[PDB]
């Protein structure tokens, strides 16, 4: 138990070091308690406003991709500082930040969203939800389910000590494909979900059922990012020529 | 290669 919250605290400060827009940070700048306030983004001529931050929903889209870089590199950051990780085999760390990257973004991408929109550029920006859903199909429609998976998530009121562990656990995924040694993979996540089962104990002594909830969140999102890898798949059947970053490029290989 | 490999060994 007490080795169990000394890593959760360990967790949690790499989580700090690693992540600078903190969940903390980010529902300051949400509620108006903090520092410069966003600019909002509610239709097309706010959107040409504030660009300094192809057809408009593929350009907001692309727009992403300098963000998703920046989080892989986070998330690498911080996947090196869970105890274990550094010690598997190299092939198989890959692995796992390939097929887990995205389950960590859209994760994040939570901790930036309330029932109105999503902050962007580290909260310098405020993306509207009614603008997001003006866009033309199928971009439109794609957002609206991330709200409210990030609606719901958020009403379980977890913090950054919780997150730190949620993630270290989603990152030793033991399933992810051609990985070729699991078991190391599973005993470090039997440890960390042992240490996120008492953090939520902890933490949440009200909250009935949190630590189920938080595995079927798991699998929401993995949901989601097997519906986020479709919408690239559909366009690009028609966006032939469409750049990518090269990160991105290694990540979407093969999907 | 790989950009993530060289980012694990950073
Ligand atoms: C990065 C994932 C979270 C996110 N944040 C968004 C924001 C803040 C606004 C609008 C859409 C948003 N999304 C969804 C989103 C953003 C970009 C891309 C996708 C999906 C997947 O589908 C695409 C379809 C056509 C063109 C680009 C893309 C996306 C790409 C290449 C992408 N950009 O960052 C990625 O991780 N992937």
């Amino acid at each position: 138990s007490a080795d169990l919250r000394a890593l959760a605290k360990h967790l949690y400060d790499s989580y700090i070091k690693s992540f600078p827009l903190t969940k903390a940070k980010a529902r300051a700048i949400l509620t108006g308690k903090t520092d410069k306030s966003p600019f909002v983004i509610y239709d097309m001529n706010s959107l040409m406003m504030g660009e300094d931050k192809k057809e408009v929903a593929i350009r907001i889209f692309q727009g992403c991709q300098f963000r998703s870089v920046e989080a892989v590199q986070e998330i690498t950051e911080y996947a090196k500082s869970i105890p274990g990780f550094v010690n598997l085999d190299l092939n198989d760390q890959v692995t796992l930040l390939k097929y887990g990257v995205h389950e960590i973004i859209y994760t994040m991408l939570a901790s930036l969203m309330n029932k109105d929109g999503v902050l962007i550029s580290e909260g310098q920006g405020f993306m509207t939800r009614e603008f997001l859903k003006s866009l033309r199909k199928p971009f439109g429609d794609f957002m609206e389910p991330k709200f409210e998976f990030a609606v719901k998530f958020n009403a379980l009121e977890l913090d950054d000590s919780d997150l730190a562990i949620f993630i270290a656990v989603i990152i030793l995924s033991g399933d992810r494909p051609g990985l070729l040694n699991v078991k190391p993979i599973e005993d470090i996540q039997d440890n960390l979900l042992q240490a996120l089962e008492l953090q939520l104990k902890l933490n949440h002594p009200e909250s009935s059922q949190l630590f189920a909830k938080l595995l079927q969140k798991m699998t929401d999102l993995r949901q989601i990012v097997t519906e986020h890898v479709q919408l690239l798949q559909v366009i690009k059947k028609t966006e032939t020529d469409m750049s990518l970053h090269p990160l991105l490029q290694e990540i979407y290989k093969d999907l | 290669p790989s950009l993530l490999k060289k980012l694990l060994l950073a």
